[PDB]
DNA sequence: CTTCCTCGAAGGTTC
DNA sequence: GAACCTTCGAGGAAG
């Protein structure tokens, strides 16, 4: 299966998993459930993946919904009167929840009650509904928009990172073997070396080469034919779109690397002002081709080698 | 003069009256022999 | 009927054709659906026909709907699940779609399943789907426009780029073969040429055009009959429409020929910011009758020796 | 009736009614429904009394609604389903009707089918209705606000302009013929100089200068008759009203005459900014009693020396 | 009653007296009853007061009801039965009226008949109901909402207006000789003056001078007795109440006439967003004293100049 | 009790409560009722006590009710019902009325009739003279043809020291507390104006009296009780002396936005902005401008600092 | 237990705690219930704890409820009906209540007393329901969205602070009695001092240090196990968290200290801006890491000696 | 019908 | 004078 169902199969992220597995050590000498878990960080590198995992190593059912899917209290308090002792309550995308609801959870988590109304409406009063021993796992892409109170309620808190080539030639592999297709290790890399660091992604790219390798190829994905695959895909050695050597590229030869003003370089793209700032920029930075001053961005000499230009 | 009632009925439904409020209005109407315009126009005078 | 049916009936887009029938046919050797497709560029080019000869060249159904069809959970519930195996979705205008149903769809598109509430009051519970494979087809404007989740999720994205003459030319001559009617090189030169490189205006034009040639003429298509027939409509002699002789002539004489923003223009033309950004400035940028610049747009001397005022 | 049934009744609107002469006649040689037509401009200009003309030329029946008549989905339906062939739908200010009615007209007008979703909770099927071939005609004064993707289903096009005095002096003459009033040459030709281009508002002032007449003469309008009725209406020598004649004082003794926003304007004076741009705005430009300018309108020394006040 | 009955006694709006006069009696001069009317303008103005002159004046019975009080088409068909050869219809707030009421009303109007049809139109039938003539009289104070079938089927249109001093100073005299007080015509003026243009607004004012001029003095109302009760309520000479004055000269004062948003001069008076913005703000902004601008509100050189401060651009 | 019963006992308040007895007395002479009354302007400046005393004063039997209650025209038809000629009918919180409801109290007011429909048919009411009385701090909210109808409109406004002054030593009579007069002024000072404030501090330091003291306030016992509940003498709380002292040290007196300043006290930015800055800006402690605001040379020579330009 | 019971109990809140004391005496000898009260302030300070505490010390029963289970009138109105002389009420999260419902407490806590609308028809009725003596206690962290003039009616006001490090290690102390661990005196303050002044830290921080404790160790707590757990969860010694220490590095090390834009600095660290000025700023700038000027963020000579650079 | 929030404007600093 | 950053104010759309 892609996703994978064990630790001993979670490649990478070794400080979150380092710390898991103490914590769920620990949570089985005891013979208690396991303190509520949040997990957050960029898309795609495997929150919701690391939940599942840890349903398993616990050795539980896991009940699952969505923050979308609770539309109001009433179905909150549905779910929670399903629960049974021991097991694991899973909200994806817990940040869409409103705030009606998500202020329900401050007792929950903490006491294992809730406030109810209850009666004909004619006679009718407060009752307390007694909550067994649970685990709440939250998976989100901004923390930002949960309240204070309820982060501050979580005990453990995983942080996930960007992958390294070394790591990511390893889930490269394994996918190909999930598909049955043959690799050569130095192809590996160069997938690897395109993916932006984020599984999802080199998991996109090799299907795409897959697809191409047999239909025009000996269905093996030799480095003679990775290299004319990825060349239709028109994804440069260093992950760059067209977009992106078209950005350095401006303004080395019209700025002699800068500084420019982002809406001058914008004009002289053809691409919208903010879409340049969120989808292209961001990427460019953290990589160190661009860097930006007080005066503007400037082009690294990183760029300079990258493009083949001559650097002064 | 099933017609006639029931089209005054009917009439009267149309204009936005409950099939059974509607039917006990025109039910209500003595004179069942009345043609179907006298039935409605006494009906929805009745109503006021 | 007009709308071609096959590959092989699809004139250009040759770029597009060719990666497609890669993936199509890899995909038709294993028994399994192809990977959602993205297709995005300027409206009317004939991205809704391409969901139709996918549909055909895969042997499947195909089912559309549109973004602001979509108000609620529930309406994407329902048709999700009248989806047979293999069915290709089409979701037109998928950017406009709102952000508490687009989460919706991550889990449908990344495993086929969906978690939803169902009944009411004590009936209320959370219910597991189990989707049928599926692909969905997306069609957008611009790839800046979705939000970074979603379009991660897309495994194949599709450019598509206005008809040069030779093209329409050949568009023109089958549509008006379709019809039982006779159109002259010369004729179905000149009107391509007029047909703003859209295909949707080629097949309109030509319509008109046919009912001027049966009663104004002796039912044959002439350059001398299309000059008559558009010049009787507002086609321009170089197929500027009304609306854009409007825009022209009011920022030369309201603005003196700009700096203007777009969105100060629009609501003097009484038009939607939408359709000029969309529709009308990309033709006159990729034409040079509009310049863009930091400040805004501008107007070119082309623009007015067009409209014959003086470029003082 | 005092609307004309056929096209040798209806005076002017020569290209209009130019253009859709040769398509009316065409569809008959060919045996075939009209393509759609879309008729736009201000308001009162005969756009609904072309429709039935259309209707009466082509020989079919013709069927009425309006967009804020139409409010879901099942409305549309009904109506739609309830149409024989060739049969002629007309829906008056079609840019209001809601984003979800639109969806059904789509597919109505592009292959004369529709898929409607039908049932809930467990009930979740779609119906396949095949509509009979039939033509859908739409009016509205705003044309920059229908919806894109919309506007171009339409095949034909027609806009609707400002009659000319030789035009409304004949139609004034039929008018008071039906009501079979005298009227001289001149003084029919002064209501038509005032009655501000539009046949609704020459048909309104006829009746009430009728009223006059009958009471302030022997009930012949004459020329000298006809001004004093006039005066009385508050209706000035150019055809301004008397929110005419509020909003250009209003701009001058507070504002010096501008330049002022549609907005600012309409809060002073009880009026909509719809209804001054729809109606009042458009004529007062053509007639040059106001200009746009990069900060708005300002009033002309025409307007100026018009209502008695001194120019800048 | 403190209505006029007749034209005789509605004082000011000449304009729609006028006209409305002319068409009555050529209606009247024919076995024809008057044309569907609208009338227009802000409240406060008389519109009510017309409706039932123009029945007096037609000399016919009159129906009243609002708009809001109609739910369902049988009630406006039902109330059109009991309507007689030339009975007025006035129906308030008629841009209220629920829209599928709206689509029957039409009907009505131009035929004076209603047609029901039934059936799935394979088999179908219509029913008739004759109404007889009569006149629909609507106000409204929002003529925009109206939508175009219905404003096209409305022939005749009247435009109410605020009253000027000369006729307005008229109504606060015949006001005063309702009760047993008499007013100098200095003093009626200083109360018209500040009556806002209203009516209603010079009524209520006259109340209050009453009581102070019966209890701090002999009775009278006499321009001396007028300045000191125009001083014990803080009605300015402009009508500027006291929170009124505190606006303009915490603007004036403080931000040098703006731009200033609505929270920040809202705190300042210690008053809440939604009174500023609907009780005071309205009034100032006919006046021409302050202006609405994307930045917030300024004041103009009209109020510098009531308010005594000196002014520069 | 603390609720005043006549305006002899009535504190304060010099232009509504005289302009009232004008029109009280005047009704009287004519065997008239009262116009009606629309009572609005801040919380707890004597609205609802100002209310009980119009009754009093007219020697009639006060009918009452709330918004919040009267959720259906039904109920108000049958509260309506009930009155007697020269009843008054008192309506607090009247700004949440349902519209449905509003629109029966327009012809009830002004033509004293009322049209409800209730086998359906019309019943037609005519109501006999009576006096509406409304309390609102949201008198915007209310439509313009109601504000219209009401005769009288009565605006609170703030207290002065000398009449917080004498309202404390009534209150002390009640708990028959002893409190010399220059204690009683410190309490004043501190009241920010608001007659419920001056309550609620002198119950908060006769606790101290009782617990720390021999049961007597005096001009010692009062400087410890504020001191403990640390109520600045110009009645400045610990967190309001805060934004000051951090406005002045940290930022040079400003321009701050309300961003950063929230941020740094640590407040949430809803309550500096609706719970603390009010009070700061009308003693003129803080200004607002366009770039943010600043600290005014009252602020500095309150808090101790030498001022700057 | 874990939540202390009693003031004797209660550690810390110096200023509240000592007002409580003499309020709730002086009620005592009066024989009367205690005036209203309101605890507010920031998450996880004590607010909960100090309303359980006050009914311990008034000696009454607690009926308990909270703001999200209170939707409509007749809910709070069943409630109030419920209470008997001397009871208290606890309302957590008092200001989601609906503001309609906020007005009718307005008589009940003044008066004590609410009026009704009862019978139907001519037999509806308004009536005075006459309310016990009670005291209500509410507990929020947002007291602005309150109304004012409910505020103003609560008779005490209690403002909740943050700790000290004296406090913190008895609270420690205090925890690590009720679970069975040893701990010394010098590893309770280590923890106590990066528990950034709230008490549910410094808990946190004890459980994930007993976990590693009792796996990585011999299940005591010493300086030598302290360390290596804290070394672990990589808290530094002044709380800094790891992301707290990376925004400080870079801005350090490419800035050169600022002023930078909090966009320009959130690209860097590969965060986005909404999670770095909810989540992270917060705490560097209320303890002086960094400042906020108009030119943008700065580091504090406090910050470069932390880190270890000069501060040139 | 209301809250939340985002879009547009403008004041100020620096090279 | 080109470019960044902070701040306020008024709309409008998502509950
Ligand atoms: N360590 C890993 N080893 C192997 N596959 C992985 C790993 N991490 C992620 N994946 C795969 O990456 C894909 C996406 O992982 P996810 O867990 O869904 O990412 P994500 O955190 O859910 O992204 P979101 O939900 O949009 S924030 C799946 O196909 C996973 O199987
Ligand atoms: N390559 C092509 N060959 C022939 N006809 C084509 C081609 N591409 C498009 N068309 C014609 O385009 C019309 C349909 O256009 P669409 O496929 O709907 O384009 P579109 O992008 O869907 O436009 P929309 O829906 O208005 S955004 C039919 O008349 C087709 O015959
Ligand atoms: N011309 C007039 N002469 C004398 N009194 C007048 C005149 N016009 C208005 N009034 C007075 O104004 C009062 C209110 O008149 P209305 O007809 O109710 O105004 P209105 O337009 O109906 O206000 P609405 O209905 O609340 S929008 C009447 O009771 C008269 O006393
Ligand atoms: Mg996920
Ligand atoms: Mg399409
Ligand atoms: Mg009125
Ligand atoms: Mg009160
Ligand atoms: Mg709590």
């Amino acid at each position: 299966t892609l996703r994978p169902q064990y630790f001993k199969e979670y490649i990478g992220q070794d400080k979150v998993k380092d710390q898991l597995k103490i914590f769920i050590e620990a949570a089985k000498l005891r013979d208690e459930a396991l303190d509520h878990t949040l997990l957050f960080g960029p898309p795609g590198l495997g929150k919701t993946t690391m939940a599942f995992v840890i349903a398993n190593e616990m050795g539980v059912n896991l009940k699952q919904t969505s923050g979308p899917a609770i539309e109001k209290a009433g179905d909150l308090v549905a779910i929670l009167n399903d629960l049974e002792p021991g097991d694991i309550l899973f909200i994806d995308e817990i940040h869409r929840m409103p705030m009606a609801v998500e202020e329900v959870l401050y007792s929950a988590m903490e006491d294992y009650y809730i406030d109810i109304m209850i009666g004909a409406g004619e006679t009718s009063r407060s009752v307390h509904l007694d909550l067994p021993p649970f685990t709440l796992v939250g998976a989100t892409t901004r923390a930002g928009m949960l309240s204070n109170p309820l982060r501050a309620r979580f005990g453990i808190n995983g942080h996930m990172e960007y992958y390294e080539l070394p790591d990511l030639t390893e889930i490269v592999e394994r996918t190909s073997e999930i598909f049955e297709m043959t690799i050569t290790p130095e192809a590996a890399l160069e997938l690897a070396r395109r993916s932006r660091g984020t599984p999802r992604i080199a998991n996109r790219l090799l299907k795409r080469v897959r697809d191409y390798a047999q239909i025009m190829g000996d269905g093996v994905i030799d480095d003679k034919i990775a290299d004319q695959a990825l060349t239709m895909l028109d994804v440069d050695h260093e992950g760059l779109d067209y977009v992106d050597q078209k950005i350095l590229r401006t303004m080395i030869e019209m700025y002699g690397g800068g500084p420019v003003g982002l809406g001058t370089l914008s004009v002289n793209i053809a691409e919208e002002r903010e879409t340049v700032e969120d989808m292209y920029e961001p990427y460019l930075i953290q990589k160190g081709f661009i860097m930006r001053t007080r005066t503007g961005r400037v082009a690294t000499a990183k760029a300079y080698e990258h493009m083949g230009y001559d650097y002064t | 003069s099933e017609d006639a009632e029931q089209e005054a009925v009917a009439a009267l439904v149309a204009l936005g009256y409950k099939p059974q409020e509607a039917s006990r209005m025109v039910s209500k109407i003595a004179r069942p022999d009345a043609s179907s315009e006298t039935l409605i126009r006494d009906a929805l005078r009745a109503a006021l």
